[PDB]
């Protein structure tokens, strides 16, 4: 096409989306790990994850307000997780490494499971 | 604004 | 922080949100605009609109399925400045650069606004 | 990924 592009569109869009988590507006979904609940919006965690697509795109699923994740799960790995799918930015550090890539593996997110890989090769 |  | 970034991340969710808005999956809203008809998610269109912004943030309106437009609104300029919220693409062309600038004003789309006015004084 |  002939259409011009603005290029910090997608990451104004995400931004306020992240705005719109953190005041709590149009969640409608509470995503339980172990004893701790995140509220999230159910389109950006499918747009973010290969396990809420599959989630939330079937028939039944797609209409509950309350997920709970596989005990396995770590609440502090989910958590640096979810706030990445709202800001592009992940906390990697030496103590979360595993509890992030066993977790990014668990919720399918591909481009996180592989730097997760890389700096566990590096060390 | 770009040409993409 | 000591945050890693995934450059790709914000255009990778927005492409899956158009995705979903390609499928109709999730959507929540539908706006009217004369005898036309858009479906769409509510949380992209306030992240994107003043308007929306300023419409789904309020107590009543937050919770209606069918937004109607002032009827000074053209379908046609509303669908590219939808289009535009979920891909950063415009399409600007010299038969629709009035409707769109307008409707940008109208949903309070500052950045669609400017590059309009920009576009228009070359001329 | 970069060192944003
Ligand atoms: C694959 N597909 C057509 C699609 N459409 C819409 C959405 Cl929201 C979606 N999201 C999704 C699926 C799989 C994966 C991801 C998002 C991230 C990932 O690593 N795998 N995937
Ligand atoms: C202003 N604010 C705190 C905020 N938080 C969340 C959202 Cl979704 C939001 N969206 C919004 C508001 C105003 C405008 C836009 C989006 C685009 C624009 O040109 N003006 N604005
Ligand atoms: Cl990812
Ligand atoms: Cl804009």
């Amino acid at each position: 096409d002939s259409c011009i592009q603005f290029t910090r569109h997608a990451s104004d869009v995400l931004l306020n989306l992240n705005r719109l988590r953190s005041r709590d507006i149009l969640t409608d979904v509470v995503i339980v790990v172990s004893r701790e609940q995140f509220r999230a919006h159910k389109t950006v965690l499918m747009a973010c994850s290969g396990l809420f697509y599959s989630i939330f795109t079937d028939q039944l699923k797609c209409n509950l307000s309350v997920i709970n994740l596989d005990p396995e799960i770590n609440p502090e790995g989910f958590c640096i997780l979810l706030d990445f799918m709202y800001t592009s930015r992940l906390n990697l550090r030496e103590g979360n490494i595993m509890a992030v890539m066993a977790t990014a593996m668990y919720l399918q997110m591909e481009h996180v499971v592989d730097t997760c890989r890389k700096f566990i090769k590096a060390s | 604004w770009v040409i993409p």
